[PDB]
């Protein structure tokens, strides 16, 4: 049993501010701590080694520090590119061990979603099933509510949605929702609509289309 | 330039084994350790071990004895990790990594990871459907279009646009798990509406476990 612990699981900061994550070490490790940055779907990238200085090409925003058992990664002048999960690691003694990870969240101004809707393709309909997609593009904050209405009847139980990670350039989110019906049920109804509520919208936004176009 | 290229995604029966590979290039393979790391989103990062390709020596994390076995082929500058006795709890992304230190300046390099899904279910390749641009997917002269990558198992699919030439404005969403146990995924991109008649938009979907490759052209309607 040897462990490294980061107290903050989530950290929140604005662009241009300084932030720092704490990593505590169970035993004396001295210089031999490393720090990593990871973005979703990507490999980790090392930021700091010797607990105190930075890998080639890492910018000066990142300063590591610590003595023996208490370590901090500090990020000055935080950028939207800095949105990532951050890990400490000890390489002093085996087995090598990482911390639990600290996710950086970027606070920014409210941004309303651009709302788009896609009818099913003819190729999918030939397979006997119909998917309608509702896309909410680049919005903030993350909280958004999507309601599917078919012939103005509120649907439930027949849809699924997913939200992106926070964007590395504009710190927004995007959300995709799919309403999935059989071809037979799809043809029983005329109007397909998704209704979006979001803090940036003074009133709900509805995108809709008539089946048969 | 240094590159670590890892093998494709895997589906493996419980209790069975699979060999992951990590092909190195751009440097003297025999002069630096290859390190291997496991990442499970439900637990975090774990170091598996290192192997030195010059003499084949290894240092394993005690927890992976009998689960992992590291080897290298210096002839092809390739490192390998044999995974065996996998439980359904062992599904993970596995990374290989190496570090070059010169005059105590250090630079790390990582493979892109290999997803290993441990399950008894059979693999299924995706159906790929266009999300056509239309008046209902336009805003301020931009047009949204996409692909719906539906009914596949296991994760992951890799989706690209125009063989990688199109990356700005792409959102490839996290997949959702359907009642059937199959996954579905959306990939969308925003482009100028003015140029819809002259540009071609093709989503390239690849799913290694079923050896499925689809290039789907997305046309307005
Ligand atoms: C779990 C993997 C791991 O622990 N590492 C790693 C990371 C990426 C790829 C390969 C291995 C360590 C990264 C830090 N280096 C520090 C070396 C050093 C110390 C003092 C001065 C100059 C250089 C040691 C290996």
């Amino acid at each position: 049993d040897i462990v490294m612990t980061q107290s903050q699981k989530f950290m929140s900061t604005s662009v241009g501010d300084r932030v720092s994550v704490t990593c505590k070490a169970s035993q004396n490790v001295g210089t031999n701590v490393a720090w990593y940055q990871q973005k979703p779907g990507q490999s980790p990238k090392a930021l700091i080694y010797s607990a105190s200085y930075r890998y080639s090409g890492v910018p000066d925003r990142f300063t590591g520090s610590g003595s023996g058992t208490d370590f901090t990664l500090t990020i000055s002048n935080v950028q939207s590119e800095d949105l990532a999960e951050y890990f400490c690691q000890q390489y002093n003694s085996y087995p090598y061990t990482f911390g639990g990870g600290t996710k950086l969240e970027i606070k920014r101004t409210v941004a309303a979603p651009s709302v788009f809707i896609f009818p099913p393709s003819d190729e999918q309909l030939k397979s006997g099933t119909a998917s309608v997609v509702c896309l909410l593009n680049n919005f903030y904050p993350r909280e958004a509510k999507v309601q599917w209405k078919v012939d103005n009847a509120l649907q439930s139980g027949n849809s699924q949605e997913s939200v992106t990670e926070q964007d590395s350039k504009d710190s927004t989110y995007s959300l995709s929702s799919t309403l999935t019906l059989s071809k037979a049920d799809y043809e029983k109804h005329k109007v397909y609509a998704c209704e979006v509520t979001h803090q940036g919208l003074s009133s709900p936004v509805t995108k809709s289309f008539n089946r048969g176009e | 330039q240094v590159q670590l290229q890892q093998s494709g995604a895997e589906l493996v029966k419980p209790g069975a084994s699979v060999k992951l590979s990590c092909k190195a290039s751009g440097y003297t393979f025999t002069n630096y350790d290859i390190n291997w790391v496991r990442q499970r989103p439900e637990q975090g990062l774990e170091w598996i071990g290192w192997i030195f390709p010059g003499d084949g020596s290894t240092k394993y994390n005690e927890k992976f004895k009998g689960k992992a076995t590291l080897t290298t082929d210096k002839s092809s500058s390739t490192a390998y990790m044999q995974l065996s006795r996998l439980t359904s709890e062992d599904s993970a992304v596995f990374f290989c990594a190496t570090e070059l230190v010169k005059d105590y300046y250090a630079m790390d390099y990582w493979g892109q990871g290999t997803s290993v899904t441990v399950s008894s279910a059979s693999t299924k390749g995706p159906s790929v459907f266009p999300l056509a641009p239309s008046s209902k997917s336009t805003s301020g002269g931009t047009a949204a279009l996409g692909c719906l990558v539906k009914d596949y198992f296991p994760e992951p699919v890799t989706v690209s646009w125009n063989s990688g030439a199109l990356t700005s404005g792409v959102h490839t969403f996290p997949a959702v798990l359907q009642s059937s146990g199959l996954y579905s995924l959306s990939s969308v991109v925003t482009v100028p509406s003015s140029s819809l008649g002259t540009q071609t938009y093709i989503c390239n979907v690849n799913h290694k476990p079923s050896n499925t490759k689809v290039d789907k052209r997305v046309e307005p309607k």
